[PDB]
């Protein structure tokens, strides 16, 4: 897609959020 | 809650990526009646951009899945309609804020340009999911807002100003995406870019960060649209 | 609606990253009463991990800002109240998950795989409660977490090869419980490294589909060991 403004946005365990 | 405490909570939510809370904070600030600094305008823009863009991405994913597709298709269309309803709700909220509080009581030409650009943005988001005469009218409103912002910005602002550049960026995207003319979108992005480069030695330091980035984005679009 | 439609809708939400709706779908599926398949357990796990991780991250950021500022300030009370809000909704999420585990899933689990899985989920979410609890509520949540983890760890030692990705994820999270909750780096490292080594020995005899997950989890074990050693 074409750019536009504005844009959107410890120990390791499982599962992990996406 | 009081404006200072309110925008404090807004920054707090921002750093916590709690964009719904941030958006309600900034809506309360706006509905208080007073105008917004550049930083507070940015807070409101970022908050509502995040909340609406979650649903924009969801809608694109779902419409894509629908194109490749059956009771399945019925469920897909109903879910897409749900997401569209949420998107229209958010866009109506933002546009109502713009009409009543922000655009009406804006002091500067720069703030007016910013709010008009934002109105163009959210009418464009509404048009991304529109059909029939509603689509025509939403495109009409988005283009009208962008064109007024563009005229005022080139009347009262220099080409290097970050607000003008961001307006050119999103208006070029509007031409490429909604009206579907690559040549005109390219010409708009490129004229903004070249006009900014023409001066540039006049740009003050405060804007160095924003302008530069925006200009890169311009060039990126022009690269993506020449392939 | 019957399972089929709920599963389609939950999967579509996962594709759209609408994790709230996914979680609602999978809660309905669970509450239908029947036993879940591996597909459905993965959907439930993914959905709820996603709905709780946002609250966990927000809480961590807010609490790093809280302890990073001066005391006896009015600015501070707002931050603390906000932290309490996020804590409240995180506790509500965890309570939902734990209720699903206590009323439906664990009780009717028929195979040891599902038992290990649900007990690991119980431990995970009681640990999520512990990381935000105080005093006696903290003691309660820690005890429940550790008990669930321990039951799963024994069941897994007795019923699973050391390469099974569920057993390895259990070991990872249990060592993390030892390091973060109990503040025991030595035993966290020992648990994680034991799982690691016992897995490495039997690795050549293993399935590719399981290879991806198992080697991922072992890599995570090694990374946690490197972080805890530093």
């Amino acid at each position: 897609y074409s750019n536009t403004l504005p844009v959107r946005k410890e120990n390791k365990t499982l599962p992990r959020s996406s | 809650m009081e404006k200072t405490e309110l925008i404090q909570k807004a920054k707090l939510a921002e750093q916590a990526e709690r964009y719904d809370d941030m958006a309600t904070c900034m809506k309360a600030v706006t509905e208080q009646g007073a105008e917004l600094s550049n930083e507070e305008r940015n807070l409101l823009s970022v908050a509502y951009k995040n909340v609406v863009g979650g649903r924009r991405s969801a809608w694109r994913v779902i419409s894509s899945i629908e194109q490749k597709t059956d009771k399945k298709l019925q469920l897909i269309k109903d879910y897409r309609e749900k997401v569209e309803s949420e998107l229209r709700s958010i866009c109506t909220t933002v546009l109502e804020l713009l009409d009543k509080y922000l655009i009406a009581n804006a002091t500067n030409p720069e703030s007016k340009v910013f709010y008009l650009k934002m109105k163009g943005d959210y009418f464009r988001y509404l048009a991304e999911v529109a059909c029939g005469d509603d689509r025509k009218q939403t495109i009409d409103n988005s283009q009208g807002a962008y064109q007024e912002a563009f005229d005022i910005s080139k009347k009262e602002m220099q080409p290097t100003h970050p607000i003008r550049l961001g307006l050119a960026l999103n208006f070029s995207v509007f031409y490429y995406e909604i009206l579907n003319n690559p040549e005109l979108a390219c010409t708009l992005a490129k004229t903004a870019f070249d006009e900014a480069i023409a001066e540039l030695d006049t740009l003050n330091e405060d804007s160095y960060k924003d302008s530069t980035l925006i200009m890169q984005l311009l060039r990126d679009n022009l690269t993506l649209w020449t392939s």
